[PDB]
């Protein structure tokens, strides 16, 4: 996250870190046994870390659970990133508490202009590299689809939504992928891609979660 | 090294000598290896 601020200790309880030796992607806890992330964050072996704030220090509130099932959307395109969404079933249910909680799936697609909260442990620099210890937060609005398309000519599908500022300055970055974009208590987006981080005319592109609620529920009930 | 448009944080190798860089997770170029040995070959 570039241009953000450190999130208040356990104010983002649904945020998880995907780890395979080191943190490589984020995710969101949607129920006591399922995590939702981006399909491009796929790995054959993944350990999910919940209750994290400082990913580099053992604080005492974290839960470490291995992924038992990793299911990517059947229509995921690694080239265009269309349908960049994936579900992870945990080895065992997690213990829900003040530091570890679930986030609600969308009731409907949020309109442009809606204010959202993006979070992650990704790069904080547009130029250079600075990996934070602490979880970063960023308040940003959902952009009109026309501005999204104008920023990325012919690269935006109906399953993508732009979030951020057309002037740059604030944006998600490498290490944020798979993370949450929550608007009014509902998960409306998943950090997916963008050209660089926080560059003008190139705001972040996110997977439109509201287009996958039924697929998500159907998959969870079948697995 | 080409990080790519995706925002994952995956460590990959690239030739300078063979060194590391953060790969985004998608649309990798040729100068992107999973190991140093394969990179030096
Ligand atoms: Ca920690």
């Amino acid at each position: 996250i570039v241009g953000g601020y450190t999130c208040q200790e356990n104010s983002v309880p649904y945020q998880v870190s995907l780890n395979s030796g080191y943190h490589f992607c984020g995710g969101s806890l949607i129920n006591d046994q399922w995590v939702v992330s981006a399909a491009h964050c796929y790995k054959s072996r993944i350990q999910v870390r919940l209750g994290e704030h400082n990913i580099n220090v053992l604080e005492g509130n974290e839960q470490f659970v291995n992924a038992a099932k990793i299911i990517k959307h059947p229509n995921f395109d690694r080239k265009t990133l269309n349908n960049d969404i994936m579900l992870i079933k945990l080895s065992s249910p997690v213990k829900l508490n003040a530091h570890v909680a679930t986030v609600a799936l969308p009731s409907s697609c949020a309109p442009a202009g809606t204010q959202c909260l993006i979070s992650g442990w990704g790069n904080t620099l547009s130029s250079g590299v600075n990996e934070p210890d602490l979880l970063q937060c960023l308040d940003a609005p959902l952009l009109p689809q026309a501005d999204c398309e104008a920023s990325y000519p012919g690269k935006i599908t109906d399953n993508m939504v732009c979030v951020g500022f057309l002037e740059g300055g604030k944006d998600s970055c490498q290490g944020d992928s798979g993370g949450p974009v929550v608007c009014n208590g509902e998960l409306q987006g998943i950090v997916s891609w963008g050209y660089g981080c926080a560059l003008p005319d190139n705001p972040g592109v996110y997977t439109k979660v509201c287009n996958y609620v039924d697929w998500i529920q159907d998959t969870i009930a079948a697995n | 090294p080409y990080t790519g448009p995706c925002k994952a944080r995956i460590i990959r190798y690239f030739y300078n000598l063979c060194q590391t860089f953060v790969y985004g997770g998608c649309r990798a170029k040729r100068n992107n290896f999973k190991s140093a040995e394969d990179c030096m070959r």
